[PDB]
């Protein structure tokens, strides 16, 4: 027991292998793809290292039948540890999108191969989210706040891809994309500028629309978000102070440096331009040389 | 200066290199290298200087 | 400076060479390396302590 | 692509001389004596030594 | 005759390089063997869609360093998820040395080609890439009888004929007298690709996020003083510099190692820097206030 | 060819069989080295006095 998920980094052989294994068993319309995942547990940093398909059904008719294999994750497990045993099961994917209150059922049965609580890994394998590939949630209970029972739940816990360096190398290579999006030259980080505020901005539409369901079609209050909001009220930056004249201040003491820099480059402009017409100048000469030295060579043959 | 068995030459050998290199060629942009010494019974003839 | 020529010195004991191979041989062959840079003049210097 | 073989790891070696300009002469500390080819924009105004 | 004989293009899957990478690069300073698990088409098209790691064996790579009891099962393991292809080669590893096949390998792949003729050999060094094109290249047996009455060459015809080939060492004896080397294709779609470009929403989050503006100055500081450093570098270039052939001037007033482009990248780099900086903070002004 | 080979030319070679690239006529000593740092003297006869 701990309840130590607080990052999550996976590896690209994950997010590309669920990719594979929903398409190895065709599900379809609803239908998942749970399989197992592999890595470090029982620490702050997860490392989720790999991932494999299990036996797996799910019915539509009830979402609290499914079939699954107790013995496959059994020998899947002795297997592994020769391979490597660093490698232990840490618990489980799911194709997701949608999270369903049945899977924290199936998170019981994975409680029971590790010490940790199983984190369920949300990979997207249809590829709506421009973002989030991954989405990573946690079972924890807890005595949930304003006369609630104690309620298990699913709650978020950060996550980030970062890639082991053995993987690394497999990245680069078929990466051979100009990446749009892969902090470049003036130009690259233009083109962000622009994608970070439809980013924000959509993110932020979300909040709305949230807090609106909750007072018209009565969403349960969920305390947790509303705090949070509380917080984003006083962090609001407020002109008038002396903090926000002294930025203004810092913007003219920044583009006083941008000025002397593109003086110093007019110069180096002006330079090659210098250069050519020195060039140019000789190659004038070169070319009327030709006609007198014409002359020369026409004289010879006559003699010889 | 010595030279008994081999063992006495490898020492002396150091010796010889310390003052040819000692010396200016280029000529030094260095402080000239600092030496101390408990005493100069056991320094060279003349060598120092 | 004046016989124009390449004055190499050689500064010291010539056991001093290991980390290529042993130095005791390289004051042989230098009869060889001194007549391939030819017009040469060799400054193997041994202030001599060997008694 | 180049500047990750310019980044680590590496094995250090010891420049001699060249013997053209894109190519030089080395020898290794893992005791191979290597002809081996000379990166550009490189700063050749000390390599040469 | 018979056998058409001509050398596959394996088509490598994304999941499967990565995989060969991973457990080559844990191993190291060691050998590593497997089994390469694909469909075979065509008469020269072989899918190696996925791959198995066999454990790591206590001879080294040889002829029994399968063993069949983990074979078995973890083939039959795949069997319940579906996930089932067939044994179409085999993989194993030189930690230390580029790709061929030593006396030993040939003669496992001699066991390969009983089971299917039109096998790979792959040979993955696991350091040696830090591209990783290279030093991965498949090996297919060329007939026996080929060999002799020198029928041999027959792997031209019906492929690019774009060939990709280094080394005489163990590499080229090992062609003459047994394989052909053909290079690896990669096969990808573009959900593998999209998965791979993203790195979360903080990639994008970061373009808003301004760092500490002690950095900064910090940065602008020491480019500024850099600049007057690399003028005086530059003046020095056009001290005269009107003497004969442009090569011999690159030489005495250091043309080469330029002074002119190291002070164009300077400015560009501390000129744009600014301009991401000044356009971000006046974003974020008023979009949150 | 083994026309342009004479004895005592200094050659360079690949790793892969050793196989001939181009004849060097440059030479890689241990007092080649020692050579190079210090370069030339400046002296002179009256750089050294009496």
């Amino acid at each position: 027991m701990s309840l130590q998920h607080e990052k999550v980094t996976i590896a690209p052989l994950v997010l590309l292998s669920a990719l594979d294994h929903y398409e190895r068993t065709q599900t379809k319309e609803n239908k998942r793809c749970v399989g197992v995942i592999l890595g470090d547990a029982n620490s702050s940093t997860i490392r989720v290292t790999n991932s494999f398909a299990l036996p797996f059904e799910e019915d539509e008719k009830n979402s609290d039948v499914w079939f699954l294999d107790h013995n496959y994750i059994e020998n899947m497990n002795e297997m592994c540890k020769k391979i490597n045993a660093k490698e232990k099961l840490i618990g489980w994917y799911h194709s997701g999108p949608k999270l369903r209150a049945s899977d924290l059922k199936i998170n019981e049965l994975f409680k029971k191969y590790t010490q940790n609580n199983p984190l369920l890994l949300i990979v997207d394998v249809k590829q709506q989210g421009v973002g989030l590939p991954t989405d990573a949630y946690v079972a924890i209970e807890q005595v949930k706040d304003d006369g609630t029972s104690t309620e298990k739940t699913f709650l978020h816990l950060p996550c980030t891809i970062e890639a082991e360096e053995a993987e690394e190398i497999g990245v680069e290579h078929l990466l051979r994309d100009v990446r749009d999006q892969a902090a470049g030259g003036l130009s690259i980080r233009l083109t962000n500028q622009l994608k970070s505020l439809k980013g924000l901005q959509s993110k932020l539409k979300d909040v709305v629309e949230y807090l609106d369901k909750v007072i018209n079609k009565e969403l349960p209050i969920n305390h947790t978000i509303l705090g949070k909001l509380q917080d984003v009220f006083n962090l609001l930056p407020n002109l008038g102070t002396p903090d926000d004249d002294e930025i203004d201040v810092e913007n003219h003491d920044r583009i006083n440096i941008s000025n002397n820099l593109q003086k110093a480059l007019t110069v180096k402009t002006n330079d090659e331009l210098m250069v050519i017409y020195i060039s140019n100048l000789v190659r004038s000469i070169i070319a009327f040389d030709d006609l007198i030295e014409n002359k020369i060579q026409n004289k010879k043959i006559q003699e010889q | 200066f010595d030279a008994q068995t081999g063992s006495d030459r490898e020492v002396q050998r150091i010796l010889i290199e310390l003052l040819t290199q000692m010396d200016g060629f280029d000529q030094s942009t260095n402080v000239k290298v600092i030496m101390a010494t408990n005493r100069a019974d056991t320094l060279d003839p003349a060598l120092l200087r | 400076h004046h016989t124009d020529c390449k004055f190499i010195r050689v500064s010291g004991a010539e056991l001093v060479q290991k980390y290529i191979g042993e130095g005791s041989r390289m004051v042989r062959e230098l009869f060889v390396m001194a007549r391939e840079h030819a017009p040469s003049i060799i400054f193997m210097d041994e202030i001599d302590s060997i008694g | 692509e180049v500047k990750r073989i310019q980044s680590v790891p590496l094995v250090i070696g010891q420049f001699l001389e060249p013997i053209d300009q894109n190519t030089g002469i080395v020898s290794s500390t893992t005791g191979m004596s290597y002809v081996v080819r000379i990166l550009s924009t490189l700063d050749r105004e000390l390599l040469k030594p | 005759t018979g056998r058409d004989d001509t050398k596959e293009t394996v088509y490598i899957s994304s999941i499967a390089l990565l995989k060969m990478l991973k457990h080559g690069r844990a191993g190291v300073p060691m050998e590593v063997m497997g089994l390469m698990l694909g469909e075979f088409v065509d008469d020269y098209t072989v899918n190696v869609v996925d791959v198995f790691a066999m454990p790591q064996s206590g001879t080294g790579v040889s002829v029994e360093a399968v063993d069949d009891v983990f074979q078995a099962k973890m083939m039959d393991m795949l069997k319940q998820t579906g996930r089932d292809q067939m044994v179409v080669g085999w993989y194993h590893s030189h930690p230390g040395f580029g790709c061929w096949l030593s006396s030993v390998d040939v003669n496992t792949q001699k066991s390969f080609e009983q089971l299917n003729s039109r096998a790979v050999a792959v040979v993955v060094d696991p350091i040696q890439s830090v591209k990783g094109k290279v030093v991965i290249d498949a090996f297919r047996l060329i007939d026996t009888g080929a060999l002799i009455n020198n029928l041999e060459p027959r792997q031209t015809t019906s492929n690019t004929g774009l060939l990709n080939k280094a080394n005489i060492q163990a590499l080229i004896h090992g062609l003459n007298r047994h394989y052909y080397s053909l290079n690896i294709d990669y096969h990808k779609t573009a959900k593998e690709t999209k998965m791979l470009m993203n790195l979360h929403k903080e990639q994008w989050q970061s373009g808003l996020k301004m760092y500490d503006y002690e950095e900064k100055e910090e940065s602008n500081l020491a480019a500024t003083k850099s600049m007057v450093k690399i003028a005086e570098q530059y003046s020095k270039r056009i001290e005269e510099e009107k003497e004969l052939t442009e090569e011999e001037l690159k030489t005495r007033y250091v043309g080469r190692q330029d002074p002119k482009k190291h002070l164009s990248e300077t400015a560009d780099e501390t000129l744009e820097n600014n301009i991401v900086s000044v356009l971000t903070a006046g974003v974020n002004s008023v979009a949150i206030k | 060819n083994v026309k342009d080979l004479k004895a005592s030319q200094r050659v360079c070679l690949r790793s892969d069989s050793y196989m001939l690239h181009k004849v060097l006529e440059n030479k890689a000593d241990p007092l080649v080295s020692l050579m190079m740092v210090e370069k030339v003297p400046d002296s002179t006869y009256d750089m050294v006095g009496g």
